[PDB]
């Protein structure tokens, strides 16, 4: 699990870097915001729904 | 005009007024002007840097 | 980041402001959530496509 | 032997210590319309700015005529692209350089290069005939000015070799060779410098640099890495007093202190700041400035 | 630019770290071209000590 | 000539002997003593 | 413990753990250049009359 | 279809503001009787505040 | 009616650097006054020291000797040293 | 999968005001490009990926 | 590694693949608390009637 | 003084006219008593 | 394959690039019908 | 099965969009205004005579 959940997060953090973000900050406001959305599915909107990342 | 000048006019610019060094003029008279000392070369060497008291 | 920034409750941490992100509107629903409108993948692949030609139509387009 | 004591190269400060140490010396970054650095990373003012800074301290107490003298300075290249409006600025500096300090060989050999970029070799030789009826014996800078009004405005060889020979005889110009050899040297250094015009003279570059920060904050100007280009203002006012209070030094160069001034003997070690940075210090805020109008509209050129 | 720093910051697009669909059987990457590493800037006292 | 280039290269090796005797005599002995009679001449 | 190669983890930081003198840097570095006999690597400064 | 419930009763405070008006905002920083240290919430801290 | 001035100086000399000048030059003042408790920044000397005014209140007199009596300052200039 | 929501209005981003009208044409948000000048050793990408402006979507 | 073409002096022979000038900024920037700057307020009529 | 006359003077020449102007003897004999008895540089 | 032998294996193509793309500039004189040889 | 409805992510989607600003910054390259003129330099002029 561990390898995994590193893994999803390093692959987050690439997404949020290509926009001008950090994994550490989109989480955190991910967090405040209350949209509640699994490393799992931000990684799999990171990769077939671009433009809702 | 020549009283203006006379009572304008100290003992130490009267007296470096036609006073000129080796490198050039004297210092003093080059940098009595200092639009900012932004623009000051700062000619002063590492063995002049100190000052006695 | 900053912390003058951080601590202030009404500036998020993330900060990207890009060229489409004034094209990516906002509305609010009922329920609270936020309704976004975007442009297509076909409109941004387009904008793409625009700006690297007005790069590339001074030095000639390479291989 | 092998092992270097200090390396030159390759550089031992980032990028990032560029602006950290440049906000620590204490200078600010003004707009272009004020002054940038330029080509040589020198600290240069534009003639707009001079003139502002004049205008408005030109009835405080630390003014002088050689502050006058350099807005002057500062206001010959526009005197020469435009002689019509630029030259009522120059009459308005005279003008108050007389109500202040009055006549003085600077503010005249001033004006005299001014009415020599400008043209006005009628209005030279008035300057030269004022002087000489106020008493001002005219020096070795008049009798130049004297010959690059010649020059620029085209008069003769024979006409500027009348003023180089009457410099000569006043002894405001002091020769070591032939009287035809020191002209011929004097007229090549006037015609490598040239006029803001002709396209010959180094005053036709006008290439600039054009950086609100000069790209080397360790530049050296001299021998060793104390003797830096640009140094913070405490020093630098250290620089400025030192300057009048030991202006006798400096006449003298002696080979005593030639082999002294060199820095093979002195101490080069990596100080704190070397492996932590320049310490950070705050910039100069310029929140109480309006709102640019012009943010659209592109700066020109100096001069 | 920092020797340790301008290497991490060309590796992680050289592994392709960057890309949202990195996976790590698949090496996929781009090509970073490093220009001027003779001007290269490390702080005092390491290209000694180090 | 001759004589001023002496002069001065003494006095740069004097500089420097002056800058290695202060490590010199920084053993923690010697710079302790130094302290403490810097602390007692100005108190 | 060692954690990482020479180039970025010097010697004198594997007892980085141990509190005291090692926490600093050593001002002798005899690992360049011939080796020593002994095989030392690093010498702190004389503290009185013991030397580390 | 769907559900959106925050309580039993599926009420919840206006969540937008009056047209014009200044919107509210959460607190920042930590639950922390003393002023320093200064530390932002963290994502644990928001779940337990939003529920 | 009370007005709490303050001395100010422009941004450009606002510097850490002048900053530090004016304090060289207090401790190596010559002059009797104390620098710590009279004139810390050198607001009497300063030629660009301004004296601006960063809260203003009214104070009125009791019934009995001839509506607030007491004077604080408020928003900018609220609780700083220079308030002086 | 059908969707049927319920708006309040267009909201803005950059200011957690939410605005009483709506225009489709004009940008609700302004960007500008990241050039000053002041920063000499700021890293400067292409011209054209500096100034690039957007289209308008809604329209 | 072999993605990487390192090039000592600044003349490299890719310019047909047209190598984008890649931007990147240090974790290393951080703004230090700085003394709060003083300014003259500037006030209101309204405010100084009321 | 003399320089608002000289402001004077530029604004009645830049305008035969010029020399039988009634305006252009007064501040003539002016000048002419500054710069002959008086002394002016005459220079700015 | 040892860390210098591997750099070697892996820039030698690319030095002999590189000399290619310094010896094209000296092919550029030739090519405008001016065959020039370099001047030291 | 794995499909998308927006579009596949590819490396030219987002490759030429840039970072930007929120508001507009001043220029070092503009034309100054008189109320600029003025204040810069008065500001100028300020810590000349502070340094004089």
């Amino acid at each position: 699990a561990h390898w995994e959940r590193a893994i999803v997060r390093k692959n987050v953090d690439s997404a949020a870097r290509e926009h001008g973000t950090g994994w550490q900050h989109l989480r955190n406001e991910l967090g405040r915001q209350n949209v509640m959305l699994l490393p799992r599915s931000q990684q799999l909107l990171a990769q077939y729904e671009p433009l809702a990342f | 005009q020549r009283q203006i000048a006379e009572y304008t006019t100290d003992p130490p610019e009267r007296i470096m007024a036609g006073v000129t060094g080796e490198k050039g003029p004297l210092r003093a008279r080059v940098s009595g002007a200092r639009l900012g000392l932004q623009r000051t070369p700062a000619r002063i060497p590492w063995t002049m840097q100190g000052l006695h008291r | 980041s900053l912390h003058a920034n951080s601590l202030a409750d009404d500036t998020p941490l993330v900060t990207t402001t890009r060229t489409l992100s004034p094209n990516f509107r906002a509305f609010a629903l009922q329920d609270g959530g936020v309704f976004f409108t975007h442009p297509s993948h076909e409109q941004v692949m387009r904008v793409g496509q625009n700006i690297l030609a007005e790069e590339t139509k001074a030095t000639g387009m390479t291989s | 032997q092998f092992v270097p004591l200090h390396l030159a190269f390759p550089r031992r400060h980032p990028n990032s210590w560029q602006e950290r140490q440049f906000h620590l010396l204490g200078y600010v970054k003004w707009p272009k319309e004020i002054g940038f650095y330029n080509a040589g990373d020198n600290f240069e003012l534009t003639p707009q700015a001079a003139y502002r800074i004049y205008k408005q301290n030109c009835d405080e107490t630390f003014w002088t005529r050689l502050h006058n003298e350099k807005t002057i300075i500062h206001l010959l290249p526009l005197v020469e692209q435009d002689p019509g409006t630029n030259m009522v600025l120059v009459d308005d500096i005279f003008r108050h350089h007389l109500k202040r300090f009055g006549a003085d060989h600077y503010i005249y050999n001033a004006v005299m290069q001014a009415a020599a970029f400008a043209k006005d070799f009628p209005r030279c030789e008035q300057l030269l005939a004022e002087m000489r009826g106020l008493g001002l014996e005219p020096n070795a800078q008049s009798y130049v000015n004297m010959m690059l009004g010649a020059r620029l405005t085209g008069k003769p060889r024979d006409q500027a070799e009348a003023f180089f020979r009457e410099g000569i005889k006043t002894g405001a110009i002091s020769a070591v060779m032939r009287l035809d050899t020191e002209f011929q040297m004097w007229m090549n250094q006037l015609e490598r410098l040239g006029s803001f015009k002709a396209k010959v003279g180094y005053l036709s570059v006008n290439e600039e640099g054009a950086s609100p920060m000069p790209r080397d904050m360790w530049a050296l100007w001299g021998w060793h890495r104390t003797e830096a280009k640009f140094i913070s203002r405490k020093q630098m006012i250290s620089e400025q007093v030192q300057n009048r209070v030991r202006s006798g030094k400096e006449l003298v160069g002696t080979v005593y202190q030639k082999a002294r001034r060199q820095p093979w003997a002195k101490y080069n070690g990596m100080f704190p700041y070397d492996y932590n940075g320049p310490a950070r210090r705050p910039a100069a805020s310029f929140v109480d400035a309006p709102t640019p109008t012009h943010n659209a509209e592109v700066c020109g050129t100096a001069y | 630019e920092q020797l340790p720093r301008v290497a991490a910051v060309a590796a992680q697009y050289i592994t392709g770290q960057h890309r949202p669909d990195f996976t790590p059987g698949m090496i996929t990457g781009d090509h970073v071209v490093i220009v001027n590493i003779k001007d290269v800037v490390m702080v005092g006292d390491q290209w000694i000590r180090v | 000539e001759e004589e001023q280039v002496e002069k001065a290269r003494l006095d740069n090796e004097l500089m420097r002997w002056r800058r290695l005797q202060r490590a010199q005599g920084s053993d923690y002995d010697h710079w302790m003593e130094a302290e403490t009679r810097r602390i007692q001449e100005m108190a | 413990v060692q954690t990482g190669s020479p180039t970025h983890q010097r010697e004198y930081e594997r007892f980085h753990h141990l509190p005291g003198d090692v926490r600093t840097r050593p001002q002798f570095d005899f690992t360049f250049g011939e080796t020593r006999a002994d095989r030392v690597m690093f010498a702190w400064r004389k503290r009185g009359d013991l030397q580390l | 279809y769907s559900e959106a419930r925050s309580n039993y009763d599926g009420t919840s405070l206006p969540a937008w503001p009056a047209p014009g008006k200044k919107p509210t905002y959460p607190a920042a920083l930590s639950e922390l009787r003393l002023p320093q240290p200064r530390m932002r919430k963290t994502r644990t801290e928001w779940m337990y505040y939003h529920g | 009616d009370i007005a709490f001035i303050a001395p100010v100086e422009p941004p450009a000399a606002d510097t850490p650097s002048f900053s530090e000048l004016r304090q060289r030059r207090l401790q190596l003042s010559l002059e009797g006054y104390d620098i710590s408790r009279f004139f810390p920044d050198g607001e009497l000397e300063s030629p660009t020291v301004t004296f601006a005014v960063q809260s203003h209140s009214y104070l009125d007199p009791f019934p009995d000797c001839e509506r607030r009596y007491t004077a604080t300052p408020e928003g900018v200039g609220r609780g700083n040293e220079n308030v002086r | 999968i059908f969707y049927s929501p319920n708006v309040v209005g267009e909201l803005d981003k950059y200011k957690g005001e939410l605005l009483e009208t709506f225009t489709p044409g004009q940008h609700t948000n302004p960007v500008y490009p990241v050039d000053d000048g002041y920063d000499v050793f700021r890293k400067k990408d292409k011209e054209a990926m500096e100034n690039a402006t957007t289209f308008l979507d809604l329209l | 590694l072999e993605k990487a073409w390192l090039y000592e002096d600044s003349i490299h022979p890719h310019a047909d693949k047209n190598p984008r000038p890649l931007c990147w900024t240090d974790p290393e920037v951080k703004g230090w608390k700085y003394r709060d700057p003083q300014f003259i307020r500037r006030w209101k009529p309204n405010e100084f009637m009321h | 003084c003399v320089a608002a006359l000289d402001a004077s003077l530029q604004q009645t020449t830049e305008n035969t006219q010029e020399v039988d102007c009634l305006s252009t003897w007064p501040l003539f004999t002016t000048i002419q008593f500054l710069v002959e008895e008086g002394g002016l540089p005459l220079g700015p | 394959d040892s860390f210098k032998e591997h750099y070697h294996r892996v820039h030698l193509p690319r030095r002999l690039a590189l000399q290619r793309y310094a010896r094209q500039q000296s092919l550029r004189n030739a090519a405008k019908g001016n065959v020039k040889a370099e001047e030291v | 099965q794995r499909r998308s409805v927006q579009g596949t992510w590819n490396p030219w989607l987002w490759n030429y969009e840039t970072e930007r600003r929120r508001t507009e910054a001043p220029q070092w390259r503009r034309k100054l205004s008189e109320k600029e003129w003025d204040y810069y330099v008065g500001q100028y002029s300020a810590q000349m005579k502070q340094e004089e």
